């Protein structure tokens, strides 16, 4: 059985603990090609199957994702309860390596959902955006306000009548009173955020323009002297539509926008989604597709944790390794120019292999790039990362544990520093990752911010030796599948055979129909688990594209972790989240 | 009967096949030679599934889906290894010899071989041989030949000789080189040769006419509309690419006009695209001509129009209902002039008193074809009425379809049926003044003057029913041939009466209703057809008002002094220098009008109207259905200068500005309300096409596909910044693809058929609730009246027979679906299949005037002497000569008329 | 050959016309001395917006050295910057935020639009975008790109020096004229279509 196949996931044991606790009739189990186990729970037993889920023998501990979808123009709901709108709820048990997916239907009058934040409290962030972009009610929050799109914004942007493009709409004008309204609209209002306020707290600002690689956002303050008493983040000023753009584009139209999610990660963005696409199509990949594709994953982790290291150590105030960094930068967009024929968002995965074979000569640039590498980053080590003021400035500042780990999302570095080996390249291979001999690295309990950069060196080592293997073992092979579904055809048949020209015609023009299906696929992005939820409905394009970041988890879990601290402890441990400001809004 | 597919069971009909049973399911199967208008053949081999004799079985055997009835407790697999092998096979045999011409190929993301190669999942190929190839031909102005592409689907020369019954197409050779076409090299002759271009799955016959600018399907702007180039209102979608109308693609209405268009629709939308149409409101001021805005336009007009003493307007049929009324409202309903003339205007009246006062109920397009005998009563229907011909030779062959019934053979498996039902076929009489198109298949035909056909009529109707008034002076071969007519219908459980008012004859008129009320007082359910001239002749007659003679009587003695003529030349419904008179000596004349009339240059304003493609608005078609057509562009879209609105948005501000000086100028359910209003026969208008509030959902209904391209680049050229996308007040459709076209939305109008994995014209069958049928939740269009409880009176008036007088001819109307519209002969694509204009003569009348064939003669009409080539019409009565109608010329009012000194030049 | 742009406080709040130049020697020679200068000395606000910023900051650094412009000063201050580089797509939230710190810079101050979000939107022709950065503020040079590569960077900045060698500015907010006279200088796709049209083979993508 191949493992694109439709599965209900009824020999799961959370199925059966669930029709012990609940009974038969309770909910209903949808088959999908998701992989995980997607109950549709009645709405009043929801917080109980929560509870249900985290007082588990080996708990559900951890709120992956929580969304909604616009099931009013889907045609094929069958064997699905009735429903205009549904909420989504991703729990994973990292002791069982399992997860689960919760769906409660809601009626288009009836918009409203008992809040998921006392079982977890990134539930905040996930329903504000639920709220925001779908008009669903959460009762109980302590402030359901707009997260990505401003107070003063009319209608909700991920509905199914509210139409996407800007052009549609009417050309932005800017006048002097819109200006001043635009500029009304943007200052900060201690009761409104829910600061809950001595005479002596005063309020901070520190974005929303932003002097760092990573986006433009804003941060209010409350401070008690220095001391930083409260604070809540302001997201979407970064917001790009990505996912109304998902249901906008074609299946194949749509990788270039899945580059520009996390856009220090490029063909690790790209991974989810063909991989995902590729579940619903039912396309397996040849194992030369899957190294090739592990090789530029790896070589964009290196580039993604060089600018992280470098960015962090300029943060700190060694203002050389960003300059030696990015040179190191510049030999991997040597080798990733010859490859792909771009710098940052290549856009070459396809669903059913890669655009181009691979050049002759590539093995000669990964060989330069391969002998160049470690010793800058002993370079690198011994010039400031070993430095006691960087030590001093990281080291103790903004720690958590485990526990606040799981119950926050985080995912990445942040989780693996308190100990907890969980990786989604050995706990649910994808890929081919399970042919490449390496280690996870992992802390010893207490994720500071010098123990995330340490740990970020590693995985840099650990993807040094991957891209070795890769190297040394690249099989000789098609780069495309054999499947009909690949999009492209590869172009030689393309420019020779009438059919295989049908093909190409129809599938870059129209596109290419996959299936009425649900497909997932979560992987260990540069930042943490990003994950692709694709719903497709029969069509040329996605009827729903849900795109979960770490880095919205991360920016969530700021406020539990820096409070207490200093200002330059909060700028310390903004540089050491490894986060993009694309990745939180989207 | 209950069938299982994969193991699922299904409710379907035990009469259909497999393959529309499946289809009308959403299942997919592909195939090439079903049509669901031509049968079952089973010639592609395509639709291949697996049939199991139990439901224990687990062998079956490869049966075909179209030649296979879909009968109770039948067992198939679709899905099953071996279909699927097959079917990928067979995709692949076709696809042996396919040239590499995507690409170069009109058909080229329209294509259903496309769409079948990709749903079978063949693409890889292995045969590594040649392909055999073929010459092409040259088939016309109309459709571009291109054989290599074939695959030997037969649907051409089934649909072109069974269905529309043309000759001059065929299957020519053998084993793997058949070849489908002419004979020789020559123009195709079918009225509905057009209809080739939607039937083939592939790109062998084309659009020349699209061919010429041609754009992809994608890259259309689409929108649901009424043809405006006859009364039948077939419904069509317009598709437009960088402002101009591209092409006509059949819009499917199971109530009308299904599958099929006419040649006249199809190709006659050129006028949209003449560079001579006016684009901007321009007022003359002695010789100069200023081109104003729309606001000092209607400020001018006001000032103008206030300052008169009698404000008149003369309408048109051309025009939709919103747009007449608008002038009506505009000029009051005393002033307000229909733009046809007496003669017209009284048969045209006459006609819809029989429809609506008669009790006889009168049938949709796709009715006419249940019908068991036919009679057609001074109407050239072929080239007036064209699709109604078609629907008439569907109800000829529908003997041979009961005749094979009674041999208990399905109905879908047509090879049966044609060779059961041989040559026999149910009656049809036509009449005319000479040869119809209709004469290979009628069981009679009688070429006589409009006198002797109403005549004719007269004692058809008087041997059915004795209370109708008896003719005198038939000779007993023409009783003996009217005892034939009358055995016929007699005998029919459902006979059928087809007339109208191009036949010039109030008689003709007269004698069909009288023989449609002498059919229903025996008890028989007889239909009536009444045939109009132009697209909206019905609502305009509903509408009413006075003549056009009564204009021009009021501008001559003054009384007016001022006109406001609206999308009317009229000179086709009267004499031009009369007209022309009238119009100089009135001070004021406006024209509103979207073509480059004639009339403009004595207009002191010329008001720039919105053609079908720019406006929308209401027709009432021949049989009285209101049906809505939808604008298809923005014109200001791309040039921002052209202010082109629609008329009734052009006359309500008119209106608005005359009577409290301020501009507004409406949304169109605002017109629409006041017409159901003020007029309570044109109340159903409402009810044609939901307001402009109707969503899907929340969202609105998209007139271009989802992968529309060029959107930051279509205007780049004009300004690099994007500009605001058209918004559409008046209708529930934008000018986006951000809307609705699913398949299963609940709506009637659809702009265009696209499905996943359908993207040729089969969608279709994705768009009805069972293959070949309605759409899914109803046709658009709603009939304005319903079939009256009591009938009229027996007409009493029966015509003294045609005497041929010496010095005067009369002037037999002769009718061309290529060139007696107003609107096609502007399309620079038909004067390459508009005939020449000749004269027709008989051989005693040439024999006479000592002329032969092709010499040029001279007559007078109106105190003007013009001179036409002659060709000798054998068929044609005495004493009359032969005009063609509509011409260039030649007024359609010339009908029955007289001529005199008519001799050789 | 010249605009004549004039500013009194919809966005921009700017009315140019096309003016004949106007250019003693003397003046001539301080003009040139000036825009020598404003042109070899640009400091850049150092603003980040999406992944052009991370093309602007790898041209800053070492292997590809911008510094060697003059332009790598890169104030974190609107009041002592030169050049707004939008390395970024223009969202609806950061617009005003664009606006102001562009009004909070100071005379002589220039706009590189930097890739295609800044130049038209892109990509992102969607609700939470303003479709190009010249929709509300004046841009002097685009980058066309997604992302631009550092050099295409250097180049915009090699335009922008050009374009300001030949531009007549007020010397003294005193004497003179006070209007801000630009250069009409030719499009480069004019200037470059007699070597592009010209170029007949490429090397094939299936080499390093
Ligand atoms: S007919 Fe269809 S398959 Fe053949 S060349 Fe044209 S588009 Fe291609
Ligand atoms: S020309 Fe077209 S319709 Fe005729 S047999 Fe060939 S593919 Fe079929
Ligand atoms: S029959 Fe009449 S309405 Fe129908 S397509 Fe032909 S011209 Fe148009
Ligand atoms: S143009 Fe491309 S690279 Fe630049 S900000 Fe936009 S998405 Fe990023
Ligand atoms: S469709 Fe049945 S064999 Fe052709
Ligand atoms: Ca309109």
């Amino acid at each position: 059985e191949p493992a694109w196949q439709t599965r209900d996931h009824l020999d799961d044991p959370v199925i059966g603990e669930l029709r012990n606790r609940f009974g038969p009739d309770a909910f209903t189990v949808q088959a999908t090609r998701t992989g995980v186990p997607v109950v549709w729970i009645k709405r009043e037993q929801l917080l109980e199957v929560g509870d249900f889920l985290k007082k588990l023998p080996k708990p559900y501990v951890m709120l992956f994702d929580l969304h909604g979808m616009d099931e009013r123009l889907r045609t094929h709901r069958e064997g699905l309860p009735a429903a205009d709108f549904s909420v989504f709820y991703h729990l994973i048990s990292i002791d069982r390596n399992r997860d689960i997916m919760l769906k409660v239907a809601l009626a288009e009058n009836d918009l409203h959902v008992p809040t998921f934040t006392k079982l977890f409290p990134n539930a905040n962030w996930y329903e504000r955006e639920t709220w925001d972009l779908f008009g669903i009610t959460f009762d109980g929050h302590p402030n359901l306000r707009r997260i990505m799109m401003p107070q003063t914004w009319k209608g909700h942007p991920l509905r199914k009548d509210y139409p996407a493009r800007a052009t549609e709409f009417s050309p932005f004008e800017l006048t002097k009173a819109k200006q001043d309204l635009e500029m009304e609209a943007l200052t900060f209002k201690p009761e409104e955020w829910g600061m809950k306020r001595n005479e002596d707290f005063m309020f901070l600002n520190l974005g929303p323009n932003h002097p760092s690689a990573h986006g433009a956002f804003r941060i209010v303050l409350q401070l008690d002297g220095e001391e930083i008493v409260d604070c809540v983040p302001d997201i979407g000023y970064h917001h790009r539509g990505a996912e109304k753009m998902g249901e906008r584009q074609s299946w194949h139209s749509y990788i270039p926008y899945t580059d520009r999610i996390e856009y220090l990660g490029g063909c690790v963005n790209e991974m989810p989604y063909v991989l995902a696409v590729e579940k619903l199509a039912g396309i397996t990949v040849p194992d030369r597709v899957n190294v090739i594709r592990v090789m530029l994953s790896e070589l964009f982790r290196i580039n993604s944790h060089l600018l992280y290291i470098s960015t962090f150590i300029q943060d700190v105030g060694a203002m050389t390794p960003v300059f030696f960094a990015f040179t190191d930068r510049q030999k991997i967009y040597d080798l990733v120019e010859a490859i792909t024929g771009f710098r940052m968002h290549p856009a070459w995965f396809r669903i059913g292999g890669v655009a181009h074979d691979l050049p002759r000569g590539w093995d000669r640039l990964l060989r330069e790039f391969l002998d160049w590498m470690p010793k800058r980053l002993a370079s690198y080590e011994k010039a400031a990362l070993q430095n006691t003021i960087l030590k001093g400035r990281s080291q103790g500042v903004a720690a958590y544990g485990a526990k606040e780990a799981l119950e926050w999302g985080t995912t990445g570095a942040g989780l693996r520093a308190t100990g907890i080996d969980f990786d989604v390249r050995k706990a649910r291979p994808y890929s081919g990752y399970e042919n490449f001999d390496f280690e996870i690295p992992v802390g010893g309990g207490v994720s500071d911010c010098y123990t995330r950069v340490m740990l970020k060196v590693e995985e840099l080592r650990q993807s040094l030796r991957i891209l070795e293997q890769c190297l040394n073992n690249m099989p000789e092979g098609p780069f495309k599948a054999d499947h009909p579904l690949t999009t492209p055809p590869p172009k030689e048949r393309t420019l020779q055979h009438i059919e295989t020209l049908i093909t190409h015609f129809l599938q870059v023009s129209w596109g290419p129909v996959m299936p009425a299906n649900e497909s997932f696929q979560m992987i260990e992005a540069t930042k943490g688990i990003n994950s692709y939820y694709l719903t497709s409905d029969g069509s040329t394009m996605s009827y729903r594209t849900r795109i979960r970041t770490p880095s919205y988890a991360h920016l969530q879990q700021i406020p539990a972790a820096i409070r207490g601290s200093l200002v330059s402890d909060l700028i310390v441990y903004l540089g050491s989240i490894d986060f993009v400001m694309s990745d939180v809004d989207r | 009967a209950t069938i299982h597919v994969d193991g699922k069971e299904y409710e379907v009909n035990g009469a259909d096949n497999l393959l529309e049973a499946c289809l009308s399911l959403g299942l997919d199967i592909p195939y090439f030679c079903w049509h669901p208008a031509l049968g079952s053949v089973g010639a592609c081999r395509q639709c291949a599934v697996k049939q199991y004799q139990n439901a224990e079985d687990t062998r079956g055997r490869l049966v075909m889906s179209c030649m296979t009835p879909a009968s109770d407790g039948t067992f198939i697999s679709i899905d099953d290894e071996e279909a699927k092998q097959f079917r990928e096979s067979v995709v692949e045999w076709l696809m042996t010899n396919h040239p590499h011409d995507c690409p170069v190929c009109e058909e080229g993301g329209n294509c259903h071989l496309q769409d079948m190669t990709v749903m079978t999942g063949h693409s890889f190929r292995r045969y590594r041989f040649t392909k055999r190839t073929h010459r092409n031909q040259d088939l016309g102005p109309f459709i571009s030949h291109e054989m290599n592409r074939c695959i030997a689907c037969y649907r051409c020369v089934r649909y072109y000789k069974d269905y529309a019954g043309g000759t001059d197409l065929g299957v020519y050779g053998a084993h793997d080189n058949v070849y489908f076409g002419r004979p020789e090299d020559g123009t195709l002759e079918s009225e509905f040769s057009g209809n080739l271009v939607e039937i083939c799955p592939t790109g062998v016959f084309t659009d020349k006419t699209h061919s010429e600018r041609y754009n992809r399907k994608w890259d259309m702007q689409f929108a649901p509309s009424i043809c405006q180039q006859c009364s039948i209102g077939c419904n069509i979608s317009p598709g437009e690419r960088y402002g101009e109308l591209r092409r006509i693609e059949n819009r499917y209405n199971g109530t009308v006009n299904h599958y099929f268009l006419c040649d006249r629709g199809r190709f006659g939308y050129g006028y949209v695209n003449l560079k001579d149409r006016p684009r901007q409101p321009v007022q003359r001021r002695g010789d100069d001509f200023i081109t104003l805005n729309a606001e000092q336009a209607m400020q001018g007009a006001a000032d103008i129009l206030r300052q008169s003493k009698k404000v008149i307007g003369i309408g048109s049929p051309r025009a939709s209902v919103e747009s007449n009324f608008a002038l009506r409202e505009l000029v009051g309903e005393e002033n307000f002039y229909t733009g046809i003339a007496h003669g017209e205007q009284e048969r045209l009246q006459l006609a819809l008193k029989v429809l609506r006062e008669g009790g006889i109920y009168t049938p949709a397009l796709r009715e006419i074809e249940s019908y068991d005998a036919v009679l057609v009563l001074g109407e050239d229907v072929t080239q007036t009425g064209a699709r109604v011909a078609l629907a008439v030779r569907q109800a000829v062959k529908g003997k041979a379809r009961e005749m094979a019934a009674a041999q208990k053979v399905a109905d879908w498996q047509i090879a049966a049926i044609l060779n059961i039902g041989q040559r026999a076929k149910h009656p049809l009489f036509v009449t005319n003044v000479d040869d119809t198109r209709l004469d290979d298949i009628a069981a009679w035909t009688y070429r006589a003057p409009v006198e002797d056909q109403a005549r004719l009529g007269f004692a058809i109707a008087h041997a059915l029913d004795n209370s109708a008034p008896a003719v005198d002076g038939i000779e007993p071969e023409l009783q003996s041939k009217i005892d034939v007519i009358v055995q016929a219908l007699a005998g029919a459980k459902k006979p059928l009466i087809i007339s109208g008012t191009n036949a010039g004859s109030l008689e003709v008129i007269q004698a069909a209703a009288n023989v449609a009320k002498a059919l229903k007082g025996r008890g028989a359910d007889v239909g009536i057809t009444m045939i109009a001239r132009s697209v909206n002749s019905m609502g305009l007659g509903i509408m009413g008002g006075g003549s056009l003679e009564e204009a021009l009587t009021e501008l001559e003695t003054g009384r007016a002094d001022a006109v406001v003529v609206l999308e009317n030349d009229l000179h086709r419904h009267a004499s031009a220098t009369r007209v022309n008179a009238a119009l100089a000596k009135a001070p004021l004349v406006m024209v509103v009008d979207h073509q480059r009339t004639a009339i403009m240059e004595n207009a002191h304003l010329v008001l720039s109207a919105a053609s079908f493609a720019e406006s929308d608005g209401t027709v009432i078609n021949n049989e009285g259905r209101a049906q809505r057509f939808f604008q298809v562009y923005d014109p200001a879209y791309y040039d921002s200068k052209t202010v082109m609105l629609e008329s009734w948005r052009w006359l309500h501000s008119l209106h608005s500005t005359l009577l409290s000086r301020e501009v507004d100028w409406t949304q169109l359910d605002h017109v629409i309300d006041a017409v159901v209003a003020k007029i309570p026969e044109l109340a159903g208008i409402k009810d044609a096409a939901p307001d402009a509030t109707f969503r899907i959902r929340g969202q609105k209904l998209a007139r271009e596909p989802h992968r529309y391209s060029g959107r930051t680049a279509m205007r780049a050229n004009i300004s690099v910044h994007e500009p605001r996308q058209p918004q559409d007040i008046d209708t529930m459709f934008t000018f986006s693809m951000e809307g609705n076209n699913q398949p299963t939305a609940h709506r009637s109008q659809v702009p265009f058929a696209w499905a996943p994995g359908w993207n040729s014209p089969q969608a279709w069958n994705k768009f009805q609730d069972e293959v070949g049928g309605k759409l899914r939740f109803g046709d658009p269009g709603v009939r304005l009246f319903e079939t009256s409880e009591n009938g009229l009176d027996y007409f009493t008036s029966v015509p003294a027979r045609f005497q041929p007088q010496d010095g005067k001819w009369r002037i037999a109307p002769y009718y061309h679906l290529f060139g007696s519209d107003e609107l096609s002969q502007r399309a620079p694509v038909f004067q390459s299949r508009m005939p020449q204009p000749y004269i027709k003569l008989n051989p005693a009348d040439a024999a006479k005037l000592g002329v032969n064939a092709g010499t040029r003669v001279s007559f007078s009409y109106d105190g003007n002497t013009v001179t036409l080539p002659v060709e000798i019409a054998e068929g044609l009565t005495a004493g009359q000569v032969g005009l063609p109608m509509g011409m260039s010329g030649i007024a359609p009012v010339l009908a029955g008329a007289h001529l005199e000194d008519l001799k050789e030049a | 050959d010249y605009t004549l742009t004039r500013i009194d406080p919809r966005y921009p709040l700017q009315k140019q016309e096309i003016v004949t130049d106007p250019l003693n020697v003397f003046m001539g020679k301080l003009n040139d001395m000036v825009n020598w200068g404003r042109k070899n000395s640009i400091w850049p606000y150092n603003f980040g917006l999406s992944c052009c910023y991370v093309e602007m900051v790898t041209s800053f650094t070492a292997v590809h050295d911008v510094a060697r412009f003059g332009a790598e000063v890169l104030r974190a201050s609107p009041r002592q910057a030169d050049l707004m580089v939008v390395a970024g797509t223009c969202f609806t939230k950061m617009a005003p935020v664009i606006q102001r710190l562009y009004d909070q810079m100071l005379e002589p101050k220039w706009v590189i639009s930097m890739g295609a979000c800044a130049n038209s939107g892109g990509m992102y022709d969607i609700y939470s975008v303003v479709q190009g950065v010249d929709k509300f503020i004046p841009v002097d040079v685009y980058i066309p790109g997604c992302p631009p590569r550092p050099e295409a960077y250097m180049q915009a900045l090699m335009l922008l020096q050009e374009s300001i060698g030949k531009e007549r500015r007020p010397l003294s907010w005193v004497v003179g004229d006070q209007g801000v006279y630009r250069a009409n200088m030719q499009s480069e796709r004019e200037r470059k279509r007699g070597e592009r049209i010209a170029v007949t083979n490429l090397r094939t993508p299936d080499e390093i």
